[PDB]
RNA sequence: GGACCCGGUGAAAUUGAACUGGCCGUGAAGAUGCGGCCUACCCGUGGCAGGACGAAAAGACCCCGUGGAGCUUUACUGCAG
RNA sequence: GGGGGAUGACCCCAGGCGGUAGGGGAGCGUUCCCGAUGCCGAUGAAGGCCGACCCGCGAGGGCGGCUGGAGGUAAGGGAAGUGCGAAUGCCGGCAUGAGUAACGAUAAAGAGGGUGAGAAUCCCUCUCGCCGUAAGCCCAAGGGUUCCUACGCAAUGGUCGUCAGCGUAGGGUUAGGCGGGACCUAAGGUGAAGCCGAAAGGCGUAGCCGAAGGGCAGCCGGUUAAUAUUCCGGCCCUUCCCG
RNA sequence: GAGCUGGGGCUAGGAGUGAAAAGCUAACCGAGCCCGGAGAUAGCUGGUUCUCCCCGAAAUGACUUUAGGGUCAGCCUCAGG
RNA sequence: ACCGUGAGGGAAAGGUGAAAAGAACCCCGGGAGGGGAGUGAAAUAGAGCCUGAAACCGUGGGCUUACAAGCAGUCACGGCCCCGCAAGGGGUUGUGGCGUGCCUAUUGAAGCAUGAGCCGGCGACUCACGGUCGUGGGCGAGCUUAAGCCGUUGAGGCGGAG
RNA sequence: GGUCAAGAUGGUAAGGGCCCACGGUGGAUGCCUCGGCACCCGAGCCGAUGAAGGACGUGGCUACCUGCGAUAAGCCAGGGGG
């Protein structure tokens, strides 16, 4: 399940109610390739009685995304793709837009 | 009145059992039919 | 203004109980709750229920006032069917359908200018 | 016997003109000599029944 | 004990569609359905069984098929013995 | 068919035009392909529901409105799982008969009280009735949680259900002596040796397997919601091992 | 008593079993059931689906283990002459 | 699954939404179910969930019907309701004229001869290799390749045994 | 106004037909598919070192499927990967 972004990222939303805006990614699901990027996509669920929030009948919490709907931010601007590295010893990403690291 | 089916735990696995099935020719083919389909009890139970 | 109750899937037949439906249809309230009482058959009961569910829905709802109210409206529909074998003489079995009903009240508020 | 058996199946029309008697009729009903409610006649009331003897008692 | 009435539960064969009367005729020769005439307000319930050539079962009888099967014998041709 | 000579579609004129088996000829529609990296499309695809409207002899094609929410696919050509009303057709759905017959032994019910949203139908009491070489009790087959208890009533129960052999969950089956096996052999079965058979396999003395028969040591009572010759109490016994 | 019966066994498809009916052999036995040969074969019965336009039959001859089926001829049609 | 002692037979049954945001809470009710509230672009998308045809069942409305008789239609006029400026049209049906169901098999069927309860799906003249006519084209005393071989975004060409 | 003889026409629907509207039932139709089907490549044995296929088990809670074997939704090492 290759992805592309990972929790510590920012990111960006690409599209939607929710376009235009940047936050950091909260949580990611391969499985469902989805990501919640928190706070970001907001809904209100409804509650029952039962302990805490006894009173409380709803709740705000935020829905996944699809993995697509987002791009990491790169330390400039707006972007990248992203490319990959190898040099030595091994491993990367670096952001093509261009051209920086990624970070944490 | 007296029916067909009189069950006897005895006399049903000498009949269709296991052992039965793999001492005639004839009856290791049901063995091998039976697999074959893919059936999930190759032989009764009791 | 109107307000409404609906039974869905009572097990009853329809035929049954669309017989005590038109035995209150287009009257006040008062005479419809009287009569379901004392009428004698299975579906008077499931049939003030639904009543009752909809005076209700009436007063603390759409905001109606009680005392003047009458049936604008009722009927049964026929929802699915629960279907059972019945066996039967030389090994025959048909197959009887326990039916199935839509129960609906319809109020309205008497004209009471 | 040699089992009778119906020769055409009944129409629409036909059986729902054999229904035009089955309509029920409402219960006949008198207002209790006391209580708020109605009650059929010469019955005593599910609510406090009679005068000249011990009614059913929701008194 | 059923059948009948009331409350509960609720099948079945069958079913081209029906707004499905009587007579004398007619018609593939036995007409609710065509002709003439007679009769007849609409809808049921309990009943009888004369009719719908009523239901059931692609007639078992009969004949057809260069259809099948069991049986026989100094039919034919083989085989065991 | 004959004129007009557009070389035919157009215009006059004149004739033919009932039809089963069947022959011929033109078209319509459906699925797919090329056209297509195109074009239509959320300002709404396919499909659906209406129309008294337009074009076509007709099969059909348009158009408008409603529904519907992501597909559709010209002109021109190609290819076929291509058009249903019938086959006691096949599969499904839903009708009629009909609120009809029936509700499964004519042993038989009645009242009071309880519980519960709801009671002829559940629980308790009293009365009445039926079985009693049973319709009572115990064992073997067979069945396989149905057992006991708490909660429960959608369905199953031929009505009803607060109940249940039903749903959920928890618990419950205790053996040296009872039954079977670490014993015996029976019909049969299997089978060293042996024999026969194209192959598969058939036979066969010994042996071995095979039981409701032979052989072998537990009786009475108490206990649990649910097990008891199994646990407990008392009184007795068997076999192996070692002194 | 040529009695009835439980448990354990043996015999089967042209085969078994039968105090004999062609009985019985897992609710249909003049030859069990299942799967296969298999879409056996069926000169028979049924059924064969959009539209328009032109033409438009036969139910006779001859031969036929043929007679409710065929072959050739006759009668329909379409193309060229 | 289920059916069969057994060998064996052998089904049905897919879809909310872009996202559970899968409807807190209040009301009737024993629950089921519904009504508000809320979510949603949409809730007759509410889980018995896309579209939601037809038979079938039901409620409401218009016209009609209790001295007429019938393959249920059809032609005419008239009444009542609807739409329209009008002339006009849609609905319904009172009366009058005419009127022997579909298919199949037959010399001949409304036939008292077969088939069909009704609706929706499924359901029957094909394909290969030969043949024989016709037709559209290529080449023409000639025509033509088969296997295979080379080559290929679904690219062709070679190959003359026959 | 109203007595009165003849004539004569209208509403009426227990129920039922046709039309229209809105529902119930039912699941056709369109669209969707990661299932099937055909061809072409590729690849082609396993088993006493106990196969194929099973039984019974195996989770803190576990009905079933999947995995796995009393070391039981897993143990050791190498490669991968982030
Ligand atoms: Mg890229
Ligand atoms: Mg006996
Ligand atoms: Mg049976
Ligand atoms: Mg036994
Ligand atoms: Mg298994
Ligand atoms: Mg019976
Ligand atoms: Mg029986
Ligand atoms: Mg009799
Ligand atoms: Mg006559
Ligand atoms: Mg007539
Ligand atoms: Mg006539
Ligand atoms: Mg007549
Ligand atoms: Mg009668
Ligand atoms: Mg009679
Ligand atoms: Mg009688
Ligand atoms: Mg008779
Ligand atoms: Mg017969
Ligand atoms: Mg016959
Ligand atoms: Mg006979
Ligand atoms: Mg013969
Ligand atoms: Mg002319
Ligand atoms: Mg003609
Ligand atoms: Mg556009
Ligand atoms: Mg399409
Ligand atoms: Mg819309
Ligand atoms: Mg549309
Ligand atoms: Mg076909
Ligand atoms: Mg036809
Ligand atoms: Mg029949
Ligand atoms: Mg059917
Ligand atoms: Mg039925
Ligand atoms: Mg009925
Ligand atoms: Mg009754
Ligand atoms: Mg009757
Ligand atoms: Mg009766
Ligand atoms: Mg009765
Ligand atoms: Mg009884
Ligand atoms: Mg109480
Ligand atoms: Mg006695
Ligand atoms: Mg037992
Ligand atoms: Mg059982
Ligand atoms: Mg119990
Ligand atoms: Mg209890
Ligand atoms: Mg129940
Ligand atoms: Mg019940
Ligand atoms: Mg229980
Ligand atoms: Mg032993
Ligand atoms: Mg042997
Ligand atoms: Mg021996
Ligand atoms: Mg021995
Ligand atoms: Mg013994
Ligand atoms: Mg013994
Ligand atoms: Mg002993
Ligand atoms: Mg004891
Ligand atoms: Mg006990
Ligand atoms: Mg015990
Ligand atoms: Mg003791
Ligand atoms: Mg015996
Ligand atoms: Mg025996
Ligand atoms: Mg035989
Ligand atoms: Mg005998
Ligand atoms: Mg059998
Ligand atoms: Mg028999
Ligand atoms: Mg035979
Ligand atoms: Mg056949
Ligand atoms: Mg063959
Ligand atoms: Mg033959
Ligand atoms: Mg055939
Ligand atoms: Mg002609
Ligand atoms: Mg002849
Ligand atoms: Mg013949
Ligand atoms: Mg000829
Ligand atoms: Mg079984
Ligand atoms: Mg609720
Ligand atoms: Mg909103
Ligand atoms: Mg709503
Ligand atoms: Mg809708
Ligand atoms: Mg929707
Ligand atoms: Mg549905
Ligand atoms: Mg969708
Ligand atoms: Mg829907
Ligand atoms: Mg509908
Ligand atoms: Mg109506
Ligand atoms: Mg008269
Ligand atoms: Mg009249
Ligand atoms: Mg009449
Ligand atoms: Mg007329
Ligand atoms: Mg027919
Ligand atoms: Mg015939
Ligand atoms: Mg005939
Ligand atoms: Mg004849
Ligand atoms: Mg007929
Ligand atoms: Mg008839
Ligand atoms: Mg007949
Ligand atoms: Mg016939
Ligand atoms: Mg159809
Ligand atoms: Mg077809
Ligand atoms: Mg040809
Ligand atoms: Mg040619
Ligand atoms: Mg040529
Ligand atoms: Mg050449
Ligand atoms: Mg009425
Ligand atoms: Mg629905
Ligand atoms: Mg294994
Ligand atoms: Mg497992
Ligand atoms: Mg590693
Ligand atoms: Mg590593
Ligand atoms: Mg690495
Ligand atoms: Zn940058």
């Amino acid at each position: 399940v290759k992805m592309h972004v990972k929790k510590g990222d920012t990111v960006l939303v690409a599209s939607g109610k929710y376009k235009g805006r940047v936050g950091k990614v909260k949580e990611v699901l391969p499985k469902k390739y989805a990501v919640i990027v928190e706070g970001v996509n907001i809904v209100k669920k409804a509650v029952r009685v039962s302990p805490k929030y006894p009173q409380g009948g709803f709740i705000e919490k935020e829905a996944p995304l699809h993995a697509s709907k987002v791009r990491p931010i790169c330390p400039a601007c707006g972007k990248p793709t992203r490319v990959r590295k190898k040099f030595l010893e091994n491993g990367k990403k670096i952001r093509v837009c261009a051209k920086c690291g990624g970070a944490l | 009145m007296k029916r067909t089916w009189q069950p006897n735990r005895r006399k049903r696995a000498k009949t269709h059992g296991f052992r039965a099935r793999m001492r005639t020719p004839g009856g290791r083919k049901v063995l091998k039919r039976r697999r074959q389909k893919g059936r999930w009890r190759l032989t009764p139970a009791v | 203004m109107e307000a409404k109750a609906i039974a869905r899937y009572v097990r009853i037949s329809p035929r049954k109980v669309r017989l005590v439906v038109d035995l209150i249809r287009g009257k006040s309230l008062e005479e419809a709750r009287n009569i379901l009482r004392y009428t004698n058959k299975r579906g008077a009961y499931f049939v003030a229920k639904v009543l009752e569910s909809a005076a209700a829905n009436a007063v603390n709802n759409h905001d109606m006032l009680e005392d003047r109210l009458y049936v604008k409206a009722a009927y049964v529909d026929e929802g699915p069917a629960l279907k059972r074998v019945l066996p039967r003489a030389r090994g025959r079995a048909d197959i009887i359908k326990k039916r199935t009903s839509h129960i609906t009240v319809i109020l309205g508020e008497k004209h009471g200018k | 016997a040699k089992h009778p058996v119906p020769k055409k199946k009944t129409s629409k029309a036909r059986r729902d003109a054999r229904r035009s008697h089955h309509a029920l009729t409402p219960p006949t009903l008198v207002p209790c000599p006391e209580c708020k409610a109605m009650k059929p006649p010469h019955t005593v009331c599910p609510e406090c029944g009679y005068y000249a003897g011990r009614k059913v008692l929701e008194v």
